[PDB]
RNA sequence: AGAUUUUUGGAGCAUCGACCUGGUAUUGCAGUACCUCCAGGAACGGUGC
């Protein structure tokens, strides 16, 4: 089994390791005995479906600060934090016209998302690492 | 540019005149000589000519040493212990150096088998009673400044600094 | 080849060094003199046509003077021999 | 067999051959050839009745060699 | 110089990086016996340098408490202050950046890819401490041992077995006299077993050990180790026993057990501490004894392979095309060219119009073959 | 195998069997343990005959030797090829 | 950077023997016509000056060897591979605190990128 | 790879080199054993028996 000896469209044989042509059959298999012939040898999902939903009733409360929303929630006994990010008004269940604002959800996994719309363009950061706390002993969430 | 074991081993050594075994260490200007022991203990002669070597000292323990050349430097001051680094030391040459006061020739009687002394073109030869003194120091040396000792040089060393 | 073989070990059971047969026959100790007259009392493991021997747990014993000399001895664990400086063999020593 | 197939299979084993003016190399055998000729690297070479010198390298001759000592982990029956 | 400030706080840094670097080593996994010991000697080493410096850093006292009480007057202070910073006002045209500070005592004390080994611990070796029967530890060559034996027996009816169970014994009758010659080999046997035992574990303290072993020598084998129920008091000096413990009290203060006999406390008390240390070097190395006659008597029982397998564990391309030749491009930097056809694909190429650009020509067909810069700039100025 | 020559060339010292140490640059060698040492020095110790006397080394300088293999006793590198 | 190394180093050591937070040898030096500008807290070097005083500062410590001598350290191999292991305990012990505040954190990733962001409520 | 030239073993005396003192002729171009002779002292060293 020689993968270099191939048939060309004139009925010849072709050496593509060494580029070299060949008349008759004879001459294929004595080329690969020979000094350039052994050179060029050489040479070469879950978590969603299993996330329930009764939605409760959540109780938020914002304060306009100068230098922050408080969210009450109750006991979860888990240690999955809820988790707040901003999203466009564009996707909704309705899709309602006018709609060209933001929206910052709140969610956690055995309560529904509380989402508190923002008419400004930025004055705040809604990352989660950098402002933003949840003390488990209360169970108070905080988002700055 | 000090001196080394790169300089050393680099050096050319080969068979001198003497039919001994001489490194050629000319034209190197070391201010002071160490790390010289990585010559195993395989020469016989050392040269050290157009150095700029302002005292002869560090040396290593050499026994197959026979012969010094320590020609055309400035060596001012003379090491002490060299009598105990080179027991087999013949031949020193000790010319043009920067030798004044006749006190530096005392660690020089210190090798007993010293012969062969060469101090021409010193200071410390201009002055009088000079080749009577260093028969007087050492007096195993035979030939002092390319010229044999006398027995009347002799009667005359031991006679002065009675 | 194979009749060389037969001819060497024909010559090593019924010549010379038929002895020597008997330290790798029955595991004897042999005596062997030395040319620094240095006696070594040991069998013999293997042996050539050029008394070259292997012994195992030798022996050597020699006289050094310090006066009267001493016999000074030492054992080795293994050793080997040069058939050059082989003197004498004794197959069964004394003690 | 000859003896000189058993010593030429022999390498990186610390042995000890004593010549025959009084001489006595013990060191690392590297080399061996057919005409007994022992290489060995830094090896220890005691004279007659003189002091134990160190050798990084030496090179003894079959003829000048007298003896050989063995250390006791080396079998004899897989050399011959 | 700030001794108690400056030499004091860097021989706690050197202190705080080799606990870090024993740190480090003991809590890396070991694969091999021979890397954990020399592992191992390598933080006996980090361990005894630390020493060092803890001990020339607690002898830097007795000045400080002299100091102590200029340094902490609130009277002065910036005056010395303004005096050393003007000492400090040399000339800064060295113009030298020196990280080596703190990072080379981190970098001297850690280890490379190629060799575990630290930087002062470089020439260290575990082939010049131990044998290759011996195994870093994993055994103990006795063959030496035996041959003495075998030697101040004149006697070949004791095997390496029978020599191994002689040497089992700790206070059990012995083979041969206590006065006898045999006292010569066992105090070397014993220096030996003494150095085994002090190089298979480097890490433990082996003079605290020779106290503890010096004391329970002096404290208790002096006073009767071995009580009975002649029996009642054995002596390992006088080889007599003793009626009761006020008789051997009484004849321990005598004249042929001082200096009367050839065995006494004045000349054999070393055969006795050697025996001593021999004892409590069997009592402490027991296995490593047993491992030893365990490989001995596979080494006995295998056959000659088995043993045998234990002991050994172009030029014509370049010049038909034109290759080799070296060609100037004064446009690119005076660039070096080996071919002609390289140079004309170079021509071009990204380089040759990031090196036009500079000059303002535009990359055109015009100037394909221009090299001078001269030329290039006539043949812009032309068109 | 090729060990002895190896050391070819090199500032290699031979110790005679008389006791003398012939140090040279070995650059030939043959089957018959001959060596041809160029700018060899022989050094031959001398018996004290004494109490207070001491054992020294006479030197002395030949040039190029033909050592012949039945006084060759061990030879031995001492300095690398200058 | 030796002579701004060693400027740290000796301000490290005028500072440490003060007698109060802001009645320092480095305050009144300020106001002295000294540039001084490693003692304000916005360059870089204000983190290391702040380790060289914490080391000057324990550095006078009656078990530091000003006072007393210490044995344990000094004198005793077995202390010093214990407090050794002890620390490659709290190191193992950091790195399992690490790895399990990574598995959270890729925990709290998958629960935020499963959960619903249309059910908005606004209340 | 074992039979005389290399590798399976012959294991106080005589001579030479120096050291120290005086007279004596050669002043000369070459790759070298050596290198004028006489007289006096030596408490110098190597080799073989």
């Amino acid at each position: 089994k020689d993968p270099y000896f191939m048939k060309n469209h004139l009925g010849s044989y072709e050496c593509k390791l060494c580029l070299t042509l060949h008349n008759n059959e004879g001459s294929y298999l004595a080329h690969t005995q020979g000094k350039k012939h052994q050179t060029n040898l050489a040479r070469r999902v879950e978590v969603k479906k299993f996330v329930k939903i009764g939605r409760p009733g959540y109780k938020v409360t914002k304060q306009r600060d100068s230098e922050l929303f408080q969210i009450d929630y109750p006991e979860i006994a888990e240690g999955i934090m809820p988790r707040h990010r901003f999203m466009s008004a564009y996707e909704q269940r309705i899709e309602p016209p006018d709609r060209r604002w933001q929206y910052l959800l709140m969610a956690a996994e055995p309560y529904e998302t509380i989402a508190f719309k923002v008419p400004s363009r930025e004055i705040d950061k809604a990352e989660g690492k950098f402002w933003t706390h949840w003390n488990r002993e209360t169970k108070q969430f905080f988002l700055q | 540019v000090k001196l080394t074991a790169e300089l050393i081993e680099q050096a050319a050594q080969y068979t001198n005149a003497v039919r001994d075994r001489e490194l050629d260490l000319r034209g190197y200007k070391i201010p002071v000589i160490e790390n010289l022991g990585a010559t195993l203990d395989q020469f016989d002669a050392i040269d050290f000519s157009d150095n700029e070597i302002r005292k002869l000292d560090g040396f290593p323990l050499l026994r197959r040493l026979k012969t010094l050349l320590v020609n055309n430097n400035r060596i001012c001051r003379i090491g002490e212990g060299l009598d105990q680094a080179l027991p087999c030391l013949t031949e020193l040459i000790l010319t043009n150096n920067s030798l004044v006061e006749l006190g530096d020739l005392d660690p020089l009687a210190s090798l007993k088998s010293l012969t062969y002394l060469s101090i021409l073109r010193n200071p410390v030869t201009n002055k009088k009673h000079y080749r009577l003194y260093v028969i007087y120091k050492v007096p195993q040396v035979r030939v002092l400044d390319f010229q044999k000792v006398k027995l009347k040089e002799r009667q005359e060393a031991e006679k002065m600094f009675k | 080849p194979e009749e060389l073989q037969k001819r060497e070990e024909e010559e090593f059971n019924t010549g010379p060094l038929s002895v020597l047969t008997q330290s790798v026959k029955n595991n004897t100790q042999v005596l062997i003199n030395c040319r620094n007259n240095k006696k070594l009392l040991g069998r013999v493991k293997a042996f050539d046509r050029h008394c070259n021997m292997v012994l195992e747990n030798v022996k050597e014993m020699w006289t050094e003077v310090p006066s009267k000399p001493v016999n000074k001895d030492r054992y080795i664990s293994k050793m080997f021999l040069r058939g050059d400086s082989v003197i004498v063999v004794l197959r069964n020593p004394l003690i | 067999m000859k003896l000189v197939r058993f010593l030429m299979k022999l390498s990186h084993e610390t042995v000890t051959i004593e010549l025959k003016n009084g001489t006595q190399v013990h060191g690392t055998i590297t080399g061996v050839d057919v005409s007994m000729n022992t290489h060995l690297k830094a090896v220890k070479m005691t004279l007659k009745n003189r002091e134990p010198v160190q050798l990084e390298t030496l090179s003894i001759r079959g003829n000048n060699i007298r003896y050989f000592i063995l250390p006791d982990s080396l079998p004899l029956d897989t050399l011959l | 110089m700030e001794t108690i400030l400056e030499q004091q706080r860097r021989y706690h840094e050197e202190k705080e990086r080799l606990m870090d670097v024993m740190a480090k080593e003991m809590l890396t996994k070991k694969s091999t016996l021979r890397d954990q010991i020399n592992s191992d000697h390598r933080t006996r080493a980090m361990q005894d340098r630390y020493m060092e410096v803890s001990g020339n850093l607690r002898d830097l006292y007795d000045d400080k408490d002299g100091l102590r009480k200029e340094e902490l007057n609130a009277i002065s202070g910036p005056n010395e202050f303004a005096e050393f910073y003007n000492r400090l006002k040399q000339i800064k045209e060295f113009h030298r950046k020196h990280p080596n500070e703190i990072c080379v005592p981190m970098s001297v004390e850690f280890e490379e890819l190629l060799k575990a080994r630290e930087n002062p611990s470089e020439e260290a070796q575990n082939l010049v401490e131990f044998t290759d029967e011996e195994g870093y530890g994993r055994y103990l060559d006795l063959h030496d041992c035996y041959l003495k034996y075998i030697n101040l027996k004149a006697s070949e009816k004791l095997d390496y077995i029978t020599y191994l169970s002689i040497f089992d014994q700790l206070f059990d009758i012995p083979k041969e006299r206590k006065n006898a010659e045999y006292k010569r080999y066992l105090e070397m046997l014993l220096e030996y077993l003494q150095d085994y035992t002090d190089r298979v574990k480097p890490l433990q303290d082996q003079n605290e050990l020779f106290g503890k072993i010096q004391a329970e020598f002096e404290k208790k084998w002096e006073n009767g180790t071995f009580p009975g129920w002649e029996e009642r008091a054995q002596r390992l000096f006088s080889t007599k026993g003793k009626s009761l413990e006020s008789l051997d009290t009484s004849l321990f203060a005598k004249n042929p057990k001082s200096k009367g006999t050839k065995r006494d406390t004045e000349r054999n008390k070393d055969i006795a501490f050697l025996e001593a240390q021999i004892y409590e070097y069997v009592e402490i190395l027991g296995e490593q004894r047993h491992l030893t006659h365990e490989n001995v008597q596979r080494k006995q029982a295998r056959t000659g392979e088995e043993r045998e397998e234990e002991e050994e564990e172009p030029y014509w391309l370049y010049k038909l095309h034109g290759l080799n030749i070296n060609y100037n491009c004064e446009i690119c930097g005076n660039y070096t060219y080996r071919g002609p056809k390289a140079f004309q694909r170079h021509f071009a190429e990204w380089r040759h119009a990031h090196g036009m650009r500079c000059l303002g020509i535009p990359n055109t067909a015009h100037f394909a073959n221009v090299t001078q810069i001269e030329d290039a700039v006539s043949l812009w100025a032309k068109l | 195998s090729s060990k002895m020559l190896q050391h070819i060339d090199y500032r290699m010292r031979c110790i005679l069997q008389d006791g003398r140490i012939f140090i040279g640059t070995f650059k030939a060698f043959d089957k018959h343990m001959n060596l041809i040492l160029c700018d060899c020095d022989e050094f031959r110790k001398i018996k004290p005959k004494n109490s207070k006397q001491a054992e020294r080394e006479e030197k002395r300088v030949l040039g190029l030797v033909l050592l012949r293999g039945e006084n060759l006793v061990s030879m031995t590198v001492e300095g690398p090829p200058p | 950077s030796a002579f701004d190394l060693d400027v740290v180093k000796l301000t490290a050591q005028f500072v440490a023997r003060n007698g109060r937070q802001f009645l320092t040898q480095l305050m009144q030096k300020e106001q002295r016509n000294y540039q001084f500008d490693f003692l304000r807290p916005q360059h870089s070097l204000f983190n290391y000056f702040t380790k060289l005083v914490e080391q000057y500062t324990k550095i006078l410590i009656p078990p530091k060897g000003l006072f007393s001598k210490l044995k344990k350290e000094a004198e005793n191999p077995r202390e010093v591979l214990d407090q050794v292991c002890y620390r490659v305990e709290w190191a193992k012990f950091q790195e399992r605190e690490r790895k399990k505040e990574e598995e959270e954190k890729e925990k709290e990733r998958v629960a935020y990128a499963q959960i619903d962001w249309h059910d908005f409520v606004v209340v």
